[PDB]
């Protein structure tokens, strides 16, 4: 027999999930950040550019985390 | 979440724009 | 629908009009990198690349009376809505972005076209280019997510740590009188250095995010200026 | 011609009030304009006795507001929907009624997410009227 | 920026200074009023309320 | 047990030598001389001056009575005697609510029979408390 | 929930509601009442402003052929997905 | 000499200040505010019902029923409207009359 | 010293050794309210704003203050 | 007997799965601009050619990042 | 037939997928201090700037972790 | 007893776990790039004949994640 | 009581899973690419050597992605 | 009361997570490979010696592999 | 009311997480291979003892992946 079930609790599983990918960004700026204090110990004057860089690999890595963010709070919303 | 909200978005938009368009000028001079 | 209401300045602006009738210098700017735009002396442009001081002063002023004071309790974000917060940055941001685009020039373009000739037009280059297209739009969206997101979940902790320390300081105190009264102490001592770390986590982190919120808009402006040589 | 664009066109007097602005200006500038008073982008002073007394009345004030105006909508709300869900049978109980009912909603505020369960959830078997007592 | 001003060295010093008069005020408002709310909320005559299931918030948010 | 004990002996003799009040150094040589405690014979003048000072401070009250009656102290009315006297109101209103309080021997006032708060009473989980 | 309900505006005073058609309409008669006058010719550049956008708009809702059905702007619930009407 | 922003009044500098430095930025806003006008400027009774109320919609007084109420009496009576026209009711007059005694 | 995250500024050295030790110090001429100046404590002989307000009667103001707040509604309480 | 189930929360559930895929982009996005940092403070004059090659890398990286946009809206609206 | 379905404790599980997310941020939290020390060993008079750039990528990395918290409390309380 | 069940929304799980598999694929890009701009800064003289050789890495490991698109593309149709 | 029960939308899901194991052999590829740049630049004369060993490791592992995408086309068309 | 249930695409679902062990011994094989590259670039005299034991951790690594694809088959066709 | 449910298939899940174990072994092994090569390469003469060694590592590794095996096998025939 054809039956169809909707049930509320399930956008909850999903946004949980999301968020993991959280982490996968979060490791992803630490990675840039641990790279950034070598690169300055080992060109120090060039610390502005080392540092200007860091922060568009800080804005790009986190845009993607947003999009994450953008479908959990879809879904929690949903 | 009224943050997430858009039912009076309009009239709360209105904070920002009379501070942009009325407010930043007297902060200026 | 007409919704009126008030923005929760109204004390700051008396403090302000108290305290700036006189002059007074300004040497601490939270974004001082929208005055130093240039570094290599001889270098000049004949875009107006210092347009956006005044917006970015306003900018961190109206952000800061809202945001740093919100950490005192019961202060209100009156402008903390996602939409808002997207009105705000697609006006800047879009507002710079026809700047340029109205300057009727294609070839300050070119450099969306990543990459070199020697490698395929069609399939490597040109899709590069449309990644990196929509990347500007979604910088764009990034900047007004983070701003929003950072606030409400920062302020969602604070309320939640708040409810927890206030539930264990009034109805588990009278264990100072009782056996266990050491327990209760270390607790205590917890949540005090919790609520001293929290604080000033929200204080750095509020003025951090206008510093990334203004950055944002000058790398968009940086994309896309040409710096002549002095002869 | 009708109106002058430059603020140069004064209105007044230069001794208008002259007496009232000067002791407004002199309550403004003993504490603002000092050295040590570097601001930083015009919000945040360095002198610490301006956070010593801003905070607090900034604080004080919100609060009053608060009690007074947007917690106790939600006291009256549950002051009308748990005994009669109307505004005259509230009246009907007495002032010392009405103060135990809002220590009450108080006790539930403090409480929040980490209080009993008991104050919101009817143990089974419990005697005390259930949400279909005035229906 | 909190470059200067006035700093009382001990609590005998917060006399010293209005404002720091106004701030030690403050301060004994706030830790005071946690005493308070102990011996009120904790009182053996405090009563919960006869109709607390008739309604609750988690009701009428769910 | 014992390292804590002479750690915090330790300290309160640095912060005993450390203070400069001629006074009080002198009592406190003299007290170590003579082996008795210093701090039970200040408690002891205290409480022997207050015991001979009642009547000082009942005159006093008097005085300060006719002061206040006679319109003197308005006359040199200044915004340091507000400031007092919004202290001393202060205190009247706590002390008259704490008063209160005691009197009824109870936080809340008490419930009557016709209230219908009654049920609470009769549904309490400890009847002794 | 609870904590959720913190992040609201503290200061609000009053709302007022107005149908579209109401003021609509009446924002019509007040263009219509100054670009009405004979000083302001029918082929000057400001009465072009006021009056062909909204003309092409309206055109264009109205050669508007959709398939699909667009409920009513101003329903009294539109809360239900299941309940267009 | 001459400065703009000490030697104008406030309203004329505003005009300049967006008019002649920052032009686009007050387009696109002008933009964004007839947008937001024109697309997020409704609320529906159930949005009000569930969102729009501090502490929730008090329903043992139905205030949208009341403020309902008053504008269309309002509207009836300052516009002449004849409600128990057949249009409104569906059927006549006559019909309406025997309704009536009928119920 | 510091009281919270409030610190108490000091004033560099401008002498050098040489010239500092050829300085005559007389505290005679100095005010009464900066005599045997410590600078771990500047403020211990100065005078107090209103005379007999100790710091601790303050803190006890606003401690009665609070208590009032949460108790006035205990003694005088007022119908909805 | 034969039965046949429709549950609708499910659709969230695999969009929250898909949004995991951005950890390893996120995560592989900062990893070139970590090398990059280091790779210009062994060699500062050679800022121009790195970068090229980087942002080419965001390029590439994020294009599966699409994928999983793609597959989580592919699921969410439906 | 049509069947609608509410289930509870389902709050809980999404709560706990978006703690996971502070895995990848406590790790690189890690990370950053892990490279900030050889930083230091190896140019130990620009300790300032090194030890200034660690504090502010573990504020951007803690944003990542306050992200993930909030939508756990939305999930738990809510 | 005998019970056939045929849940029509299982299909939208398997695809986001076919989604994963991206997440080692952008991952494993990152980590050629961010090895390319190291040898680049060594030898960038031989950076003409490294590109090729990155460009080879990525047309494999893309060729991969193709796989993986192809299973969540037939079960988000079938 | 005896029941047999027969879900027929399981067979997605370890297809799904079976995905997942691509993401270490996508990521493995790119490890000996990565390392691959680094060695050439240290010892170009042996490109030619270092490049087959290269295939060699990228042949190992792709066995391995066959074996995992043998068993997902299995659970698939089962 | 004793009920007794016989699920019979279970067994998909274990099948499926014996295949994602098959990541860890897959990019064990590029780790492998990734350091025989440098090794050779190192010592490259030594590209006999390196390469069979390089062999030898193969066949470790590739043991492991089929033991766990052994438990992959076996739950697949029972 | 007292339910008591037996479900028969879910010895297949247990076992197949369990065979997920042997990821991080056959990692592990092919991480101890690939720091055997360098080592190697950097001291040629010590091409006994660490190989010595890098078996006894391999033996610790694999009596782990056996403890897992033995749960694996275990369950999979409860
Ligand atoms: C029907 C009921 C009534 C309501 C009718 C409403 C009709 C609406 C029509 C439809 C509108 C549709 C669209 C609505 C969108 C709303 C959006 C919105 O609100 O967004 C939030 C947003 C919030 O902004 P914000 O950040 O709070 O800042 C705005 C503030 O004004 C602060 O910003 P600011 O400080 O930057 O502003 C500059 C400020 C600079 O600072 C100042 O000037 C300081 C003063 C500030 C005043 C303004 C703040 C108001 C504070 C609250 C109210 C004060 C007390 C009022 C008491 C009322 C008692 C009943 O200067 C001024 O404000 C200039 C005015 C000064 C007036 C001084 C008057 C002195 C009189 C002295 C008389 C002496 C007589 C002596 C006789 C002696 C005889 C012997 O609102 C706005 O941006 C403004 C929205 C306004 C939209 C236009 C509305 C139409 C005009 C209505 C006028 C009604 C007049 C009649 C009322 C009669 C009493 C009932
Ligand atoms: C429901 C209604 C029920 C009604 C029941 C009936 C009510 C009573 C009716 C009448 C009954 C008959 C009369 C009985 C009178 C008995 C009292 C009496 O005469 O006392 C005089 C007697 C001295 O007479 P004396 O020897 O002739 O004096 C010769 C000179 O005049 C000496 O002159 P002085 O210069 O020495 O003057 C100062 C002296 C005199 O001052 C006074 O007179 C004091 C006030 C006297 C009345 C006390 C009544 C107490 C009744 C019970 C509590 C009620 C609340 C009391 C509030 C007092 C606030 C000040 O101060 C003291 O006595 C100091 C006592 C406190 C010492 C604190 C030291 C703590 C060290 C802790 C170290 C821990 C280290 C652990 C390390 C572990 C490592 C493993 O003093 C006492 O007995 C003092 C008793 C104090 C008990 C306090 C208990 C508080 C609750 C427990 C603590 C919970 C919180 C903290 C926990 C922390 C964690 C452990
Ligand atoms: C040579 C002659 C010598 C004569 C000697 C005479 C000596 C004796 C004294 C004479 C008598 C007093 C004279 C006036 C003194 C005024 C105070 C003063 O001294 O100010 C300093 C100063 C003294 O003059 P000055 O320094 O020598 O020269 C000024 C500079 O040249 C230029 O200044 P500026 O450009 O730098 O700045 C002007 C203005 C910027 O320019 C403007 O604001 C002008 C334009 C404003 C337009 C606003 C309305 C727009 C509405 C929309 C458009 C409607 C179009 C309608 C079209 C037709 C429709 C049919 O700046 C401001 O807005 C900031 C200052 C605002 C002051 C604060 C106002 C609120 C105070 C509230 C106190 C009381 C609170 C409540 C107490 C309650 C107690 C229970 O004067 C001013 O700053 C003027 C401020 C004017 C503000 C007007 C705001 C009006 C708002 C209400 C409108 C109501 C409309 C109702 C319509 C109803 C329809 C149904
Ligand atoms: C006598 C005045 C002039 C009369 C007319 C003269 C001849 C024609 C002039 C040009 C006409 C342009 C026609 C449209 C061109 C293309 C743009 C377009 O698509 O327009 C859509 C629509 C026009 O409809 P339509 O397409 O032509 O045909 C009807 C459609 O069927 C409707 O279809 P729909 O779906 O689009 O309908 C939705 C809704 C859509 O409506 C909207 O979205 C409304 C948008 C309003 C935009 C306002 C622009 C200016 C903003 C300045 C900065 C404000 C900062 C924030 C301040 C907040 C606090 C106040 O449409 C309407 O209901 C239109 C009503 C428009 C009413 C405009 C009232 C402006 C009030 C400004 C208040 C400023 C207060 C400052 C106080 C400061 C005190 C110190 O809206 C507009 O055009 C908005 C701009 C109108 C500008 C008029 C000229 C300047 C303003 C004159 C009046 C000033 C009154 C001041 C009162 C002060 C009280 C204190
Ligand atoms: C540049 C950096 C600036 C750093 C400033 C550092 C400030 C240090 C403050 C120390 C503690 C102060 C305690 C004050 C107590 C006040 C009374 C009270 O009850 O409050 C309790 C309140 C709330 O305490 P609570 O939450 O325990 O209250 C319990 C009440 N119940 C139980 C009912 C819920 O304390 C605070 O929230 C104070 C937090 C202050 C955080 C710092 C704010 C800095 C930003 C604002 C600066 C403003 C400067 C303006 C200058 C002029 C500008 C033109
Ligand atoms: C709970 C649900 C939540 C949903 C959330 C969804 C996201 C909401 C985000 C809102 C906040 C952020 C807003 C950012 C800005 C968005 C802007 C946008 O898209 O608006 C477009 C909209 C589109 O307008 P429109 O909707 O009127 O389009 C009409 C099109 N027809 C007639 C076919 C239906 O623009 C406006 O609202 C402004 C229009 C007037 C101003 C421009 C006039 C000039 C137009 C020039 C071209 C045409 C005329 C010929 C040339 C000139 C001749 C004189
Ligand atoms: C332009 C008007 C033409 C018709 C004649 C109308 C006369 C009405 C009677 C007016 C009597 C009172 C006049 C008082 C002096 C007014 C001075 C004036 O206009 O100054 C404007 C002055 C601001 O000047 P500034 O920009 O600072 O610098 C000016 C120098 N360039 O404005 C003000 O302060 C406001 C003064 C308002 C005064 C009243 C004006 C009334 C005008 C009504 C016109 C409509 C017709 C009236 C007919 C009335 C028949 C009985
Ligand atoms: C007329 C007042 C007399 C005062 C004498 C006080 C003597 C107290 C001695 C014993 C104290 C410990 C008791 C332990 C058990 C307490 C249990 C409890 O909370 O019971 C309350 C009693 O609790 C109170 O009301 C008092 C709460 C705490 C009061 C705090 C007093 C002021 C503290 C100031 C703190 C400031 C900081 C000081 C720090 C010092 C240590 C570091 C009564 O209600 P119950 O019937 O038990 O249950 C109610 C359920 N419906």
């Amino acid at each position: 027999s054809t039956v169809a079930i909707s049930v509320q609790g399930l956008h909850y599983v999903g946004t949980g999930l999301a968020a993991i990918a959280l982490a996968g960004v979060g490791l992803g700026i630490g990675t840039i950040f641990g790279n950034l204090l070598v690169a300055c110990a080992r060109q120090p004057n060039l610390t502005k550019m080392l540092f200007n860089y860091a922060i568009l690999g800080f804005a790009l890595t986190e845009a993607i985390g947003l999009f994450a963010l953008m479908l959990a709070f879809l879904m929690l919303f949903s | 979440l009224e943050p997430m909200s858009t039912w009076y978005l309009a009239s709360w938009a209105m904070v920002w724009y009379y501070a942009f368009f009325f407010w930043m000028p007297m902060v200026w001079t | 629908m007409f919704l009126f209401f008030f923005c929760d300045l109204f004390w700051l602006r008396l403090l302000l009009c108290m305290y700036y009738c006189v002059w007074s210098r300004l040497c601490f700017i939270v974004y001082f990198n929208c005055l130093m735009l240039i570094f290599d002396f001889l270098l000049f442009c004949l875009f107006d690349l210092y347009l956006f001081v005044g917006l970015c002063l306003f900018l961190l002023l109206w952000f800061m009376l809202f945001n740093l004071y919100s950490l005192i309790l019961y202060y209100c974000i009156t402008y903390l809505n996602l939409y808002l917060l997207f009105c705000i940055v697609f006006l800047l941001y879009i507002a710079f972005l026809f700047l340029f685009c109205f300057l009727c020039d294609f070839f300050l373009f070119n450099n969306l076209l990543v990459g070199d000739s020697f490698m395929d037009v069609f399939f490597i280059r040109f899709l590069l280019c449309f990644l990196e297209c929509f990347s500007l739009l979604c910088r764009c969206l990034s900047t007004f997510l983070r701003l929003f997101c950072n606030l409400l979940s920062s302020h969602f902790l604070l309320l939640m740590f708040f409810d927890f320390f206030y539930f264990i300081f009034v109805f588990f105190f009278y264990g100072v009188f009782c056996y266990w009264f050491i327990l209760f102490i270390f607790v205590f001592c917890f949540c005090l250095l919790f609520y001293v770390f929290l604080y000033l986590l929200d204080l750095f982190a509020a003025i951090l995010q206008l510093f990334i919120f203004c950055n944002m808009i000058l790398q968009l402006i940086m994309d896309f200026l040409l710096f002549l040589l002095f002869v | 011609v009708l109106f002058s664009t430059y603020r140069s066109s004064r209105l007044v007097s230069k001794e208008f009030l002259h007496g009232p602005v000067m002791r407004f200006r002199a309550l403004g500038e003993y504490y603002f304009q000092r050295a040590w008073n570097g601001t930083l982008n015009w919000a945040l002073p360095g002198e610490y006795r301006l956070y010593a007394v801003m905070i607090p009345f900034i604080y004080f004030y919100h609060r009053w507001h608060n009690d007074h105006t947007l917690d106790r909508d939600h006291v009256e709300k549950a002051m009308i929907m748990r005994w009669g869900g109307t505004l005259e049978d509230v009246r009907k109980l007495s002032a010392k009624d009405q103060l135990r009912v809002r220590c009450f909603t108080d006790i539930e505020k403090l409480y929040s997410a980490y209080g009993p369960k008991d104050t919101y959830l009817q143990p089974p078997g419990d005697t005390l009227p259930g949400k279909d007592f005035y229906r | 920026m909190l470059l200067g001003g006035f700093v009382p060295r001990r609590f005998s010093q917060f006399n010293r200074d209005p404002c720091w008069m106004f701030f030690i005020f403050s301060v004994g408002f706030w830790l005071g009023e946690y005493p308070a709310m102990m011996i009120k909320y904790n009182a053996r005559d405090l009563v919960y309320d006869p109709h607390r299931y008739v309604w609750s918030h988690h009701d009428d948010h769910h | 047990l014992c390292n804590a004990a002479s750690k915090v002996q330790a300290r309160s003799a640095k912060k005993l030598a450390a203070l400069t009040d001629a006074g009080i150094q002198k009592t406190i040589s003299e007290h170590n001389a003579n082996g008795t405690d210093a701090a039970v014979s200040s408690t002891k003048r205290y409480l022997a001056e207050q015991r001979q000072l009642f009547h000082y401070r009942v005159v006093r009250f008097f005085d300060e009575c006719h002061y206040i009656i006679s319109g003197e102290y308005f006359a040199q009315y200044t915004k340091v005697n507000l400031i007092w006297d919004l202290r001393f109101l202060t205190k009247l209103v706590v002390l008259f609510l704490i008063g209160t309080v005691l009197g009824r021997q109870s936080i809340f006032p008490p419930i009557d029979p016709d209230s219908p708060l009654v049920e609470a009473l009769v549904t309490k989980v400890n009847p002794n408390y | 929930s609870n904590p959720a309900d913190h992040f609201r505006p503290n200061l609000k005073a009053l709302t007022l509601y107005a149908e579209r058609q109401h003021y609509v309409d009446r924002w019509l008669h007040v263009k219509e009442r100054w670009l009405a006058p004979w000083y302001l010719p029918w082929w000057s550049p400001l009465f072009q402003l006021g009056t062909w956008y909204s003309q092409r708009s309206r055109n264009l809702f109205l050669v508007e052929n959709h398939l699909s059905y667009r409920p009513y702007k101003f329903r009294r619930n539109d809360e239900d997905r299941n309940n267009p009407y | 000499v001459y400065t703009r922003w000490k030697c104008d009044r406030l309203p004329v500098f505003q005009l300049k200040l967006f008019t002649q430095e920052y032009p686009m930025h007050a387009a696109v806003g002008i933009f964004t505010i007839i947008f937001l006008w024109k697309h997020m400027s409704h609320c529906s009774e159930e949005t009000e019902r569930k969102y729009g109320w501090w502490a929730g919609y008090p329903y043992w007084r139905d205030p949208i029923a009341r403020r309902n109420e008053t504008k269309y009496k309002q509207m009836i009576i300052n516009n002449d409207v004849d409600i128990t026209h057949p249009k409104w009711t569906g059927c006549s007059v006559e019909q309406l009359e025997e309704l009536s005694r009928v119920v | 010293y510091n009281m919270l995250v409030f610190r108490d500024p000091k004033r560099r050295p401008q002498l050098s050794e040489e010239e500092r030790a050829k300085v005559v110090v007389n505290q005679a001429e100095w005010p009464e309210e900066f005599k045997d100046f410590d600078p771990d404590d500047p403020y211990k002989n100065s005078p107090e704003i209103i005379k007999g307000m100790s710091s601790w009667n303050l803190f006890l103001w606003g401690v009665e203050c609070a208590f009032i707040y949460q108790f006035y509604e205990l003694v005088f309480p007022k119908s909805i």
